[PDB]
């Protein structure tokens, strides 16, 4: 009967043994205000794409896995700017 | 009596007990947190033997991590004289991987290299008694060997690891144990016929802490300073009969560095730093008949001979520029550690630092690499002449050459202890630098 | 906890000056983590041991070993 | 070039370094202090100096301070070079400290001898045995003055000195016991040795004088000094044997909050043997030759590094009978506990688990409150009694769980235990908190 | 009298004199749960 809890979303965290709770208890609390890179859950939103296939490009390559170099090619983090909070993985659990 | 010393007292006393600051006659004391130690076994993944890779992970037991002792049980495959600290050549190498970050790595050799500059007088025997036989023990004998790791947590109480603080990072620690190790499983490159696997355990000394403390772990971010071995392989330049050979080591190193070190050595024989001679300890039977100058006397691999060591003379260059003035090899070997540490270093190994204290914890200057676009280590070799089977032609050579048998001594190890750190935030650490 | 609780000072193997040489500070006196020599209770005027903040005296200490901390 | 070529190359990972500093290492400011001088002054011994016998001296009102204590005595060699080991030493058979009536400590020659064996070392321990033996060769009839330091909490620091000025009331004195027997000055094992000489025996207390100012602080104010109480028990071993591993319950009958314990076997017929004798060289009397016998030890050579020679397997403290730590190996406690928590070698035969980050310093660093623990135990596992002693093949070449034959003959078991309390003093009398 | 043949309607017994295990223990990240115990211990105690 834990009605004043962490409510994650719809349950409530258990961490070192005890319900959480309240937010300063969890991890997240000490990085919740630094604009996070990527959040751990990781929804995906809207189904992903379709996996287009032909007989002319893979026929015409003969294997070769031609990869295209015009992305984006999202960076890292350089060395010497040691590694901005913001590279912390948040784990919104609620 | 002692009155007559305290009524002695006028002007010059007036710097020394002049308005006095302190007393020593009463010692001041620090409520310290209330904590307590617990010695915890942690288990092995993988199949312990020699050649294999196995590894653990640190469960939650306590709350922050310290000291680390690996134990092996090892037999001895041959007598007195065979083995060379062979639980420290068993445990190739140990890495220290946070949350799957590789933070460190340690290798054999330089534990080694590592004692023998770091550790002295009864640390180092007792180091020796822990890892080696010692006690002209014969074959058939076995012990309980203790290998503490030398990982920044594991020299000091004040870098303890927040395990507490990792909630959602595991600690974890790879070790590589050896394929042979001598007086073991293997002698010289002969295999040891009957020969027993090394029965291993990896234990954690856990820290307990109280409340409040542990309070302030799980809600505050952490840095700490730490330290991190850097480490390659190079081929020595190998000197010869007829000359001084010398090489430009590229020094493929970053982050501020507290000191670099360095050994030749012959891969074939564990903690081989120096040239084989037929002078007494120098090579297997040395000083009689049975003298031979291709393999060590294993129990005394170490020497502080350095008539038997190959490096003449070394300098440092950043950016292609004198960092200091080129000195010989025995200002490397003794002097340096002379100055900087206080012990004494076995022919072979050498040391620079660039910290006034390297042997302690608080940074005392450090070369930064990551501002140094191309350091390099130039190393001139003594020239290999002196005929290491004639002890008279060792004992009375000249201060630029070596033994015929120090072209055996092909490896070149470096070594560079640098800081860097490990930031620990919402369960999660790492290091802050590349 | 309101309580404001220091880092670690160990025995360390350099001396090391605070610059704050002018004022000569009394924490700094008995910090271990910066003199090397000997250690001693800070005396004030005539002579009378002055305890800095964060150290505590023998019969404190005592107490603290024995029966323990607070929170 | 030079030294600046590094200093310039300032980056990112140098900020945690050298950014804001707050100190320098360039200029030492150094702490006023007040005058003091130190005299050496000689106490009176009340009683018959003699073997077996008690004396007693009360220290003089004649400095205002104590600290260190020496206590010389003059001792003749009943036998060869060989026949002693720490006789200074083993004749102190133990030192009472009372001050007011009340006893605050105790200690005894096995402790002097443990507490060595575990803290002193290097050139330390061998200028100790340098006061308290015959390290030179001597022969018999050979006289030397030994000088032998107490260690009571004041004997070690001046912040611990005890304030004889604050003591108008109340005496300080030390109860000395002679030995009936000395090894190798009046006994050649159970033989006693016709002609020697009787000891003369000199204590000195070495005495802090203070100016006006600190004099008159002494002896007006209250003082309260954290101190160092030795507690101790003597046990029957549970000797192993050659078809068996003892085991044993012991039950820790200790109070106080306990830095360490510390503990012993031994043949009590031989002081300072912690371990087993046998035929291998520097393990028993004529050991390696035919007039070997492993019924006697080389005096001269009584301690050793060689744990086959130990007894216990296995140990752990128990709190109320729940584990305390893990069960580890005899060697554990006899190498690594001292590496990591002292950092000397301690001998075979001798063991440490410390509940203290620094069991060696003054600044209490985690304790064993044992007044708060009904049940304390110390659980032992003997080592199997089954190596022919005489046969260095079997004493050699042995495994981890056995031991000499010759290991029964540890049938003592010493256990003590260092902690902390409270020594006040009030309006000119003291004794302790509790 | 076959030992390497079981009676088969007679498969199970109580005597523990034929049971395999000595003793016992069970530990929890390298500590003992409880002290080591007889094999007896497991079959007839714990389950009274």
């Amino acid at each position: 009967g834990y009605e004043n809890s962490y409510d994650a979303n719809g349950a409530r965290l258990v961490m070192d043994g005890k319900v959480v709770k309240s937010e300063c208890q969890l991890p997240s609390y000490q990085i919740r205000n630094s604009k996070h890179h990527t959040q751990l859950p990781m929804r995906s939103l809207n189904e992903p794409p379709p996996m287009v296939e032909d007989l002319v490009d893979e026929s015409l390559f003969e294997g070769l896995q031609g990869y295209p170099v015009d992305e984006k090619l999202d960076l890292l983090t350089p060395p010497g700017t040691a590694t901005p909070s913001s590279e912390w993985a948040a784990i919104n659990y609620g | 009596g002692g009155l007559s010393q305290l009524v002695a007292y006028g002007a010059q006393d007036v710097y020394l007990t002049g308005n006095p600051q302190i007393t020593f006659f009463k010692t001041v004391y620090r409520r310290y947190t209330n904590f307590a130690i617990e010695s915890i076994q942690q288990t092995i993944n993988g199949s312990v033997g020699f050649g294999n890779k196995v590894s653990t992970q640190i469960s939650r037991n306590g709350d922050l991590i310290t000291d680390i002792v690996v134990e092996f049980v090892l037999t001895k495959g041959g007598n007195g004289g065979t083995t060379y600290y062979p639980a420290e050549e068993l445990l190739q190498d140990v890495e220290l991987e946070i949350g799957g970050q590789r933070i460190d790595k340690h290798y054999n050799d330089w534990f080694r290299t590592y004692d023998a500059l770091f550790r002295m007088n009864d640390d180092r025997y007792n180091y020796r008694r822990m890892t080696d036989w010692v006690n002209n023990e014969l074959v058939g004998a076995q012990k309980r060997f203790y290998v503490p790791l030398i990982f920044f947590f594991n020299q000091t109480p004040g870098l303890a690891l927040p395990l507490i603080a990792l909630q959602y990072h595991e600690v974890k620690l790879y070790f590589t144990l050896a394929s042979q190790v001598q007086g073991v499983n293997y002698n010289g490159s002969s295999a040891i016929a009957g020969a027993a696997q090394p029965t291993m355990s990896v234990w954690v000394d856990y820290i307990f802490l109280d409340t409040q403390e542990r309070t302030r772990f799980a809600q505050l971010p952490h840095e700490y300073l730490i330290e991190q071995l850097q480490f390659t392989g190079s081929e020595t330049a190998t000197p010869s009969a007829t000359t001084q050979a010398s090489q430009n080591i590229r020094l493929n190193f970053n982050h501020p560095t507290k000191y670099l070190a360095w050994n030749f050595n012959n891969p074939t024989n564990y903690g081989q730093y120096t040239a084989l001679a037929n002078i007494p300890g120098a090579c297997s039977g040395a000083g009689t008949a049975a003298a031979t100058v291709t393999t060590p006397d294993y129990g005394n691999t170490g020497t502080y001979n350095e008539q038997l060591a190959v490096l003449d003379s070394a300098k440092i260059q950043l950016n292609g520029q004198d960092r200091f003035a080129t000195r010989k090899g025995s200002y490397f070997n003794k002097v340096q550690p002379y100055q900087s540490i206080g012990g004494v270093t076995p022919a072979g190994v050498y040391l620079y630092s660039f910290a006034l204290k390297p042997a302690g914890r608080q940074p005392s200057g450090t070369c930064n690499f990551s501002r140094i676009d191309n350091a390099t280590l130039s190393l001139t070799y003594k020239t290999c002449s002196i005929d290491a089977t004639s002890p008279a032609a060792v004992l009375g050579n000249t201060e630029t050459v070596t033994a015929n048998t120090a072209t055996l001594l092909t490896a070149l190890n470096i070594y560079a202890k640098n800081y860097n750190v490990l930031r620990i935030m919402s369960g999660m650490g790492g290091l802050a630098y590349a | 906890p309101s309580y404001q609780i220091r880092n670690s000072k160990h025995h360390t193997q350099l001396p090391m000056r605070s610059l704050n040489e002018p004022p000569p500070m009394v924490e700094d006196l008995v910090d271990e983590s910066l003199f090397e020599g000997l250690q001693g209770y800070p005396v004030d005027e005539k002579l009378d041991l002055l305890t800095p903040p964060g150290t505590a005296t023998p019969s404190s200490e005592w107490a603290a070993i024995n029966y323990g901390l607070t929170n």
